[PDB]
């Protein structure tokens, strides 16, 4: 009966997001402000308003009521 | 107003909290009554409200209900028969290590989807860990939580109690992320192995001494900008103690995710998911199954 | 997050009709109770006067934001605004009055998106004597509770406003060939201006609006996006998706084209009945 991680499946009923660590590869974190030093020792990264960005624009953007 | 007061179960700054009866179904519920001028509504009951409204999840505290009178709200929760401070400090239990793993893995699971839904818990303590009768762990008191990745926003440091602050808040980061909840889950794992508050400062410089002590002085190769922080004061050169010489006990996977959840860079430092990948979870022994979970009676 | 939001289970209605339904009914328990509390008298407002007037204090409520020291963030403005939507969904302008609603909603809003503005700097944007603003505050706090239990305790909202940005840092990565979408912002700002107006913010996904403004916009410049809704949104493989977002679109255009202003010389009626109403309340 051991723990095997399950990804956390929450429907957001709209196009796919690119995950945390691809947004740089991707070429997202172009087109937003970069983390100062003082945001990046604290470990806000820009990658993080970037994210949260793409996940609400794409939220419920096929869903109707 | 459906609900027949048993008990009193605590008094903090903003409220009350009751043991009662739902009237309407007989569940056994807390009501937590805010307590108070010119001001309106507590905002401490208000980010209560709002932010546990959107969250839904086994180990999250449910707000079932809320009500109130003029400027007297009253938010109804699941009841919870202990905290996690109580198993820790209850020298009758043994926490085995699958105790720990599943108080571990639940508290993780809880702040994952706390930290997918954008909001930092900001006050994560043993206290603010609740054990339901069926010892499901939910996170609770929600009253500093704060949704967070926005920088249109500062954030105060001064925002978990000081045992179990991370160095950005020492510091004084006014942005940060997940690692100031996953710093403070680091300061319960070694609480829940050692059975005794790992890093105990009485001040936040000697807090940030405690830490310093006890982990090693980081290095700007450790934690790049570093030096930026607000509150930034250099310390001595301390070596640290190895973690295997603080936590005797652990195994190597266990002493992974400590290391991980204990990084000094919180951008380096382990997130919730990354933690519960970790084979620490993965390995034998399994979590123990809540209803196995040691009762402090 | 909206896709689990309270906003998204209660707060997001299938039409426009409904929302007349609400506020007809609303409208009916106010008369039914004030007959009851001793019919068809013509000192009680019409759901469509009801509507007037609050287009005319949702205008207000903008402009009370607007020139709000220090700075009000737009994210607070849209939550005050969905609230004073809300809010007058199932209550009735002639039980309570809009311009004290339209305050109670800024200040609710003020503490729910943690922008710390202290109830001494509130009642100080009131252009109104001392103790009209201490007035006006024992008002907004006697009030605050009642705006917390007719917006169901649900007080996160999610505004078009970070949907927006995210399509704009979507757009500049992923679709080259609307080279310099910042070129939308100023008329896709202008369009989620005008959308705020109407009844979209309760029909539809802050994302939905916050597409359909940048798309208005574009088509507005004569770019074409249809390739972004079928590549980049992956909408090829799902037509069935991209002809209920293409209709989703045109009915919330269409939803601002049918939008007509509070006219000045109506409102200037209806206030006066409104107030009639609340000194024979
Ligand atoms: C308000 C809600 C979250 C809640 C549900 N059960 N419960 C209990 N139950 C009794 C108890 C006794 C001892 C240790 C833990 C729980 C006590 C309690 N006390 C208030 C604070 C105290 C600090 N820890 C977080 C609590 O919510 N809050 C709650």
């Amino acid at each position: 009966a051991l723990y095997e991680y399950q990804p956390l499946q929450i429907e957001t009923y709209g196009p796919h997001v690119p995950e945390l660590e691809m947004l740089g590869r991707l070429g997202y974190l172009n087109h937003v402000r970069a983390a100062s030093p003082q945001d990046l020792a604290g470990g806000y990264t820009s990658s993080l308003a970037c994210h949260r960005a793409l996940q609400d624009a794409f939220s419920g953007l096929f869903w109707q009521p | 107003k459906r609900y027949e007061k048993l008990d009193f179960l605590g008094e903090g700054q903003f409220a009350t909290v009751y043991k009662a009866r739902d009237k309407n179904t007989n569940q056994i519920v807390a009501i937590k009554k805010i307590k108070l001028a010119k001001d309106g509504i507590n905002r401490t009951a208000l980010r209560e409200i709002k932010l546990l409204q959107e969250l839904s999840h086994p180990n999250i505290i449910g707000l079932l209900d809320a009500f109130g009178h003029k400027s007297n709200i009253s938010l109804v929760f699941d009841f919870m028969e202990t905290d996690l401070e109580v198993i820790i400090k209850d020298n009758s239990l043994v926490l085995t290590p699958s105790h720990i793993k599943a108080y571990m893995l639940m508290t993780l699971q809880g702040l994952e989807y706390l930290h997918q839904h954008w909001i930092l818990h900001r006050d994560l303590k043993p206290n603010n860990l609740l054990l339901d009768e069926n010892g499901v762990l939910k996170l609770a008191d929600f009253g500093l939580a704060k949704s967070f990745g926005s920088p249109n926003r500062a954030y105060t440091h001064q925002v978990v109690t000081r045992w179990y602050r991370a160095p950005e808040l020492l510091f004084g980061a006014r942005m940060y992320g997940v690692g100031v909840d996953m710093w403070a889950v680091g300061c319960i794992l070694a609480e829940l192995l050692l059975r005794v508050p790992f890093l105990p400062g009485d001040s936040d410089l000697d807090q940030l001494t405690r830490i310093f002590e006890t982990l090693g002085t980081p290095t700007e190769e450790q934690w790049p900008d570093m030096c930026s922080l607000p509150d930034y004061v250099t310390f001595k050169s301390f070596p640290g103690i190895p973690l295997h010489h603080i936590f005797s006990a652990a195994g190597d996977d266990l002493l992974d995710l400590i290391q991980g959840l204990f990084l000094f860079n919180p951008c380096a430092r382990i997130t919730a998911t990354q933690a519960l990948k970790m084979k620490y979870f993965s390995n034998r022994p399994g979590p123990t199954p809540g209803c196995q979970l040691p009762r402090p009676n | 997050m909206y896709h689990n939001s309270s906003q998204k289970r209660h707060w997001t209605f299938s039409s426009e009709e409904q929302l007349a339904r609400l506020r007809a009914d609303a409208n009916r328990k106010f008369r039914c109770k004030a007959v009851a509390n001793g019919p068809n008298d013509p000192v009680f407002l019409e759901p469509h006067e009801e509507m007037t007037l609050c287009k005319y204090y949702e205008k207000r409520l903008l402009e009370f934001c607007s020139v709000f020291k220090p700075a009000m963030p737009r994210s607070v403005v849209g939550t005050a605004c969905m609230y004073f939507k809300r809010f007058y969904l199932n209550n009735s302008v002639m039980e309570y009055h809009p311009r004290i609603i339209m305050l109670t909603c800024a200040f609710l809003a003020c503490k729910v998106d943690e922008f710390n503005v202290s109830s001494p700097q509130f009642v100080g944007n009131l252009r109104e004597s001392p103790l009209g603003q201490e007035k006006a505050l024992e008002q907004i706090l006697e009030y605050e509770l009642l705006l917390i239990q007719q917006l169901n305790f649900h007080l996160i909202v999610h505004n078009p406003y970070r949907p927006f940005e995210g399509f704009l840092i979507d757009l500049k990565t992923r679709y080259p060939i609307l080279e310099n979408p910042e070129i939308l912002r100023k008329t896709a700002d202008d369009f989620l201006n005008r959308i705020a107006l109407t009844d979209a913010y309760l029909l539809y996904t802050p994302s939905q609006i916050a597409l359909t403004a940048i798309l208005s916009s574009a088509s507005r410049a004569g770019i074409t996006m249809e390739s972004y809704l079928s590549e980049s949104l992956m909408l090829k493989e799902n037509r069935t998706c991209l002809s209920q977002l293409l209709d989703i679109m045109k009915s919330m255009r269409n939803l601002v084209k049918k939008y007509e202003p509070p006219r000045s010389e109506e409102v200037a009626v209806l206030k006066q009945k409104l107030e009639r109403c609340h000194s024979a309340e």
